[PDB]
């Protein structure tokens, strides 16, 4: 039968789904989406979802490493006669995909603005897998505030300083240039591609003092 | 930030058309091995294999105009990481990559620092 | 008394004939280098590229009967001695000393490792 | 036998080697010349140790490197203007082949335990300003005491007692007896030869 | 009738042709035409035709950007068409800003300056590196040519962490040969120690 069309992997927090075309046959056909991980012992691939009528596929239990790409392939079947192949482009989860954004919390101590960022939803867990022995992680924050009428970014690694951890980062601002409505934004950027996650949405605060 | 190798570190991997399906049979070469060790030492024993391959293949390719930008690239870069820096180890390494073991005199003057040689490949820790 | 290799290499040493004044010309090839790298980190970096050269070496002497006992009693040692006893470290080793640079498809499986095997190259803190 | 030295060698104790040759007696006095190739050399040329010499020795301390390269000296004569062929020493290994002076012991006493204090020979106890695998593993503590001896090991390297100048070694005073007799020898790194064993430094009645 | 105020603009070396005109109850088309400073003879070019905006970008005839040109506009209602200040792209006006980062390495904040995004004197000769901290704004002078710590693509200049501050703050401007123009100052980028 017929070949499907358009094949394409997409992820957003870490779980992609492969979508495929096809024309209108006269009889609903199935298909059937494998997938191929590098690293593979032999040589065989692997069956997400063995003759699906949708045109889509939620590949998760095929992502190991989320750095190691990935090939699906997908068919059909109709009449009694399936078809050819459709071949992804290689897909590395990792370079390809999008991540949430952090979740930011900005707030008050003497004289200092405290912001909390914690670390996007897909990261904090206590690792079942559906971040251990995988560069995929956030390596720097990239803390923006806007203030007046003025921006500074703020770098802050979650690795190499102890503001990070598990859970949270914090970084401390002194209330600066007098006046206020200082307006926190916050990205993360992931080891080996540098891919940055969604920017939050600022989460803002005035201050009044003398 | 992007790390500059990678860009081209995907442009050779588009020339040599590794991203494509097939690339993904047979285990893999690397990767895998060098996650059994993560003692730093270890680590070592094994990545200086790693280095002395890629720079075989580099060198077999100095002749393809096409992607020798991309290939010094990804070398300074290697020599940046695994060398930290350093012009000696860089130099020293390669010297000892470049050793006809079939010249009959380099197998004769290696034979002779053999003793010496094994008297120090013993993990030494003292001071 | 002294360690069983020695003997072994020494015995090798006069099958090769590398006990003549000629083989004192021209620098060394390993003795020098290895001295000039005392973290052991780094001795591992050269250390490596030596142990893998003996291995040639022996590797095309095994033809020869003659020398057979004295080739594997210092090869056992230097498992022992660098492989620190550790079976897999060499079956490793090995493997990664084995990688036909020209198997037109062994150079695509590394180009496509390339990125990855970069981004564990330096040391890490936190593993 | 005719013009050429025979018989070379070199030996070595504490470290410092002398070429020796023989050669037969005629009625004229000849000289002769000893030189040095030490293995790892830039190029290939030898080395003049000691020039148109009269005697039938060489001190070649001045081309002792490393003490564990391999090293080859050659020697021949000057008969009035009638220099001859090269003697050939074989390659020489200072220590391998060399032989060492003994440690310097020390007993002494502190409530319960004899101390030793066991000074590595004078030729390593340097600091290298004046003039390498080529260093001690492990000492042989012998502690005699009554009539019997028991030795004890000790590893320069692996353990915490010795350092650059000394090496230590605690005893129970043993066996309801006093009169405790030390001696130690070294053993080296690589060839495992035995330093000079030194004399008694006994200790109490 | 004919186009008004007519100016062009650029920013990050791409300069857009922008034009007012009267409404009416016809769309007109207008057609923009650029003649760059060294035409062969003195024909001009169509940058855009018969368009119905009121802006062009004319990017493909910014030849040198050192090279005065001169663009015109004109309109067509239906089949009714209508009858020095050297200012150089990359001279004059303002290149964005460069692209900083700041980590870290024991004892030296490092700080990598990427130019902003052949053989010609329109390069960065200084690249006035600030650093701010506690109580001291602190300018660094760094020479892209005459110091091998710039390259084709970056510049590097260490720094020794200083005077027990918290808060460090690198910010950045090129200074362009000859005229020394100064490149956009970037934003700054602050760190933690």
């Amino acid at each position: 039968v017929p070949t499907p069309t358009n094949v394409t992997i997409e992820s957003y927090n870490m779980n992609p789904i492969v979508y495929w075309e096809y024309q209108i046959m006269p009889q609903v056909p199935v298909f059937t989406v494998e997938v191929k991980n590098y690293g593979v012992k032999n040589s065989e691939w692997i069956d997400a979802c063995i003759n699906i009528s949708h045109h889509y596929c939620n590949i998760s239990d095929h992502v190991g490493d989320p750095s190691n790409s990935l090939w699906v392939r997908v068919k059909a079947r109709v009449g009694q006669k399936e078809s050819a192949y459709a071949k992804s482009e290689e897909f590395a989860v990792c370079r390809d995909g999008k991540i949430g954004p952090p979740k930011l919390d900005i707030r008050k101590e003497e004289k200092q603005i405290m912001i909390d960022i914690f670390h996007p939803s897909v990261f904090v867990n206590g690792d079942e897998q559906e971040d251990p022995e995988t560069t995929c992680y956030i390596r720097v924050y990239n803390v923006y505030v806007r203030m007046n009428g003025s921006e500074i970014q703020y770098k802050i690694l979650t690795q190499k300083e102890d503001d990070c951890d598990e859970i949270q980062c914090q970084l401390a601002i002194p209330v600066s240039s007098l006046n206020s409505q200082y307006c926190v934004s916050a990205e993360g950027v992931l080891h080996v591609w540098g891919v940055t996650t969604e920017k939050s949405k600022e989460v803002c605060i005035t201050i009044f003092n003398s | 930030m992007q790390d500059p190798y990678v860009k081209e570190a995907e442009n050779l991997k588009k020339y040599f058309n590794a991203g494509h399906s097939d690339v993904a049979d047979n285990g893999t070469l690397f990767l895998g091995i060098l996650k059994n060790w993560k003692e730093e030492s270890d680590r070592k024993i094994m990545q200086s294999q790693i280095v002395s391959f890629y720079f075989k293949l580099f060198k077999n390719f100095k002749d393809d105009q096409s992607i020798q930008k991309s290939v010094e690239t990804i070398k300074e870069d290697m020599n940046v990481k695994f060398f930290n820096s350093n012009k000696k180890k860089r130099d020293d390494f390669e010297k000892l990559t470049n050793y006809s073991v079939t010249d009959l005199n380099v197998q004769r003057k290696a034979i002779h620092e053999l003793i010496q040689v094994m008297a120090e490949l013993s993990p030494a820790a003292k001071t």
